[PDB]
């Protein structure tokens, strides 16, 4: 089927800028605790979660360059080690792998 | 071709009496050739339009559109040159003023419809303006209440005469 | 000490504070720079560079964003909390404070303070006028307490009455216009000489303020006012008076046998806008809070 | 009273006369003891045609080093300038020229000091109050070197620019507060 007739402007504007349409605000957001990078709640914040996801993917890098190739996946718990820090006598049978940093002020 | 939003920043009044107002600061800031269709990017400058700045920062780097982190850089870079250039002091105390889109150049490609016959595609693209004015965000019209449309009423009332006579 | 109608003494009151505000203002010559340097969590390292004696915390709170605005409460110049309109002095290191923070008593004590101050300024307007209103104190309680709490003399006619709920719903509405309105708690620092001055009538004031200026050797007390109120209290304040959103004042109690006259101790309970309690959980702060806080010991 | 080893201060006024004797060895008629008053007066109009945002007397009052030094950053706001008063008689203190031969061209440079008072007002583009203050004269001493292209057969004396020692005391502070961001960080640690 076919339109029978241009819709004007009017029309359209008061179609296309109705409150259904129109972009809803949202007030879930509020400053981090730590950071103060401007998350929302309910959701991880980003630089936090960029921050984790760096420092997993630095310890990630390490694990592989110790298993090998692949098919590889130790029967062992791992447990990670910073400059200094020297292994704990309950982590003795545990996988040490050691990178080269401080360790951060917020892995414990 | 007219280029006249980025012009407007090299306004220069003169200097203010002291026995005068403030005259708040005035930013205009645009971004041209944005490849985002205009009633998209419209939608976007409508969601913006009465906010402060923060809170227009705060809305826009969670919708999840394209025109948001256009936006976003606009706004940010306006803030910059804002609290640089034209002698804002505060960088939280500017709210936006004017926010719209407006038609950019467009191209045209063929579509390629499915027997020999075809369509003129058009490649869109917008722009987007901004203006910053200093000063806490405006507070919003209050909706009226029963004592005004009551008083407009009676006023509506009081107002008519004898019509087509002396 | 001399009759004076009720509003031509705090017509004569912030007259004189105005004055002193002015005379602070005044004495420094110029613009001088002071660096501020922010030892905070979130944006590390910033330094402004802001106007001594001038420039208040909460115009280094604009510099950042909106939200130091919106969520700091009070601020931490160098190891002592500050009130955040109160001008700065010397070249510092500053940290804000909020209410979800992770040691927030501070702030819990200054937003108490700041409570107990409106209700001292909604009881001292709401009497007959025939009837005379003496504002003693507001004891420093602690917040594990239910309910802060403000003591007052009443009439010597009045020895015998105790007010209804109409009467306490109408304190607590006239409490809720003195929150709708949104006033700036400001601040002054004034000699002991300056601020005896003030009062010069109340003598259980005069006795308070005696009181704050023997402690320290430069003998100056901290005056507030929101408005036309103006009242002696110990250690900082919040900013706005729109800050609370559910107030009420619970109950009054009398505490006759330290003293011949009679001393009236106004009881209620607030909860800030950030902090606000669900209906029910509210109504049961509510309902302790009528009972009796005796913490001055 | 002068103080000890007065010769090498006398070195200095030798090296002054004999760059005054490849001037007038270049261009004679020149009287030494009158250019402290073409200086002030060349520096008072080129200040004041900058107060009144002329470039093209400004152009032959200063020369294209301090054309931009000047012009710059005073591009959308008004400055509102005035010479008060003359405190102390001008001096020249050095005079050097240069014998670069890369185009065949020799300058000369009269650094001359000058104490006085002026007032200044840098408003806005907006209208509003900046930097200065209305109608206060302020004292600053200045060293300002002049220059003028001697091989140049028209070759004005221009103002070319001003040597601010390290013992100035500190300017008239701003009106306004500044804030001097921290390190902007990535997902990273702040060190200090
Ligand atoms: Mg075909
Ligand atoms: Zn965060």
């Amino acid at each position: 089927a076919a339109p029978k007739n241009r819709r004007t402007i009017e029309v359209n504007r008061c179609r296309r800028r109705n409150p259904q349409k129109l972009i809803k605000v949202k007030n879930n957001i509020d400053v981090c605790p730590e950071c103060g990078h401007l998350k929302q709640k309910h959701v991880l914040c980003a630089y936090c979660y960029e921050k984790v996801c760096k420092e997993t993917a630095e310890i990630r890098r390490q694990i592989g360059k110790q298993e090998g190739g692949p098919f590889k996946a130790p029967t062992i718990e791992t447990v990670v080690l910073y400059t200094g820090e020297t292994p704990s006598e309950q982590d003795q049978g545990k996988r040490i792998i050691e990178r080269d940093r401080k360790r951060p002020s917020w892995f414990t | 071709i007219s280029r006249k939003w980025e012009k407007k920043n090299k306004i220069v009044y003169p200097p203010q009496l002291p026995g005068e107002p403030r005259r708040p600061a005035e930013i205009y800031h645009c971004r041209r050739q944005i490849k985002y269709s205009k009633d998209k990017m419209w939608y976007l400058a409508k969601l913006i339009r009465g906010m402060s700045i923060d809170q227009a920062l705060a809305q826009l780097e969670f919708n999840d559109k394209k025109g948001a982190k256009i936006i976003k850089e606009v706004l940010l870079e306006a803030q910059d040159m804002a609290v640089r250039d034209h002698n804002v002091e505060f960088r939280s105390n500017l709210y936006i003023a004017e926010s719209t889109s407006g038609r950019g150049q467009c191209l045209k490609r063929i579509r390629y419809h499915g027997r020999g016959r075809f369509g003129i595609m058009e490649k869109v693209y917008c722009h987007y303006f901004v203006k910053l004015v200093e000063g806490p965000p405006p507070p919003p019209e209050p909706p009226k209440t029963a004592v005004a449309h009551a008083k407009e009423y009676i006023q509506q009332l009081r107002s008519r005469t004898i019509v087509h006579t002396l | 000490a001399s009759q004076l109608s009720p509003t031509e003494l705090t017509e004569m009151r912030n007259d004189l504070f105005n004055k002193e505000k002015a005379r602070q203002l005044s004495l420094t010559p110029r613009t001088e720079k002071i660096e501020v340097k922010h030892v905070g969590k979130t944006d590390p390292g910033t330094v402004f560079v802001m106007n001594k004696n001038i420039s208040t915390p909460y115009s280094c709170a604009m510099h950042l964003s909106e939200w130091y605005c919106r969520k700091s409460i009070l601020a931490l110049v160098d190891g002592q909390p500050w009130d955040m309109y109160k001008p700065l002095t010397k070249s510092c290191e500053i940290k804000f404070l909020t209410f979800k923070d992770c040691d927030p008593g501070e702030v819990n004590k200054a937003y108490w303070r700041s409570c107990a101050m409106m209700m001292g300024c909604v009881i001292e307007r709401a009497f007959k006028d025939e009837y005379m209103v003496n504002l003693v104190r507001a004891p420093e309680v602690p917040v594990i307490s239910g309910a802060f709490c403000y003591d007052v003399v009443l009439d010597s006619k009045l020895d015998e009455w105790m007010p209804t709920k109409e009467n306490l719903r109408s304190f607590t509405k006239d409490a809720h216009a003195l929150i709708y309105k949104d006033l700036p708690f400001e601040t002054l620092e004034v000699e002991a000489k300056v601020a005896l001055e003030i009062f010069q009538h109340s003598k259980y004031k005069v006795d308070f303020i005696e009181e704050k200026a023997s402690q320290n050797p430069e003998r100056i007390v901290k005056l507030h006012r929101i408005g036309d109120f103006i009242d002696v209290s110990e250690g900082p304040l919040i900013p706005r008076t729109s800050i609370c959103f559910q107030y009420e004042v619970s109950a009054v109690h009398n505490l006759q046998p330290t003293q011949p006259s009679l001393i009236r101790r106004f009881q209620g309970v607030s909860l800030p806008v950030h902090l606000r309690a669900h209906f029910t959980i509210w109504d049961k702060l509510l309902e302790r809070s009528r009972k009796m806080v005796t913490e001055d010991q | 009273e002068g103080l000890i080893e007065r010769t090498e201060r006398m070195k200095k006024t030798m090296a002054s006369q004999v760059s005054i004797r490849r001037i007038k060895d270049y261009d004679a008629n020149f009287k030494i003891k009158d250019f402290p008053e073409k200086a002030k007066d060349i520096f008072i109009e080129a200040h004041l045609c900058l107060n009144n945002s002329d470039h093209d007397r400004l152009h032959t009052l200063v020369t294209e080093h301090c054309f931009p030094d000047m012009t710059w950053d005073i591009k959308y706001k008004t400055v509102r300038w005035s010479f008060v008063e003359s405190l102390e008689p001008s001096h020249v203190v050095q005079v050097r020229c240069s014998s670069m031969m890369n185009q065949g061209n020799v300058y000369g440079q009269i650094t001359v000091r000058m104490h006085t008072r002026q007032t200044l007002a840098i408003y806005d583009r907006f209208g509003r109050l900046m930097y200065g203050q209305e109608d206060v004269p302020k004292d600053v001493l200045e060293y300002v070197v002049f220059e003028k292209q001697l091989t140049n057969p028209y070759g004005s004396w221009r103002m070319h620019t001003k040597i601010v020692p390290p013992w100035a005391p500190p300017k008239q502070p701003i009106l306004k507060t500044v804030m001097i961001p921290g390190p902007q960080l990535k997902p990273e640690e702040e060190y200090e």
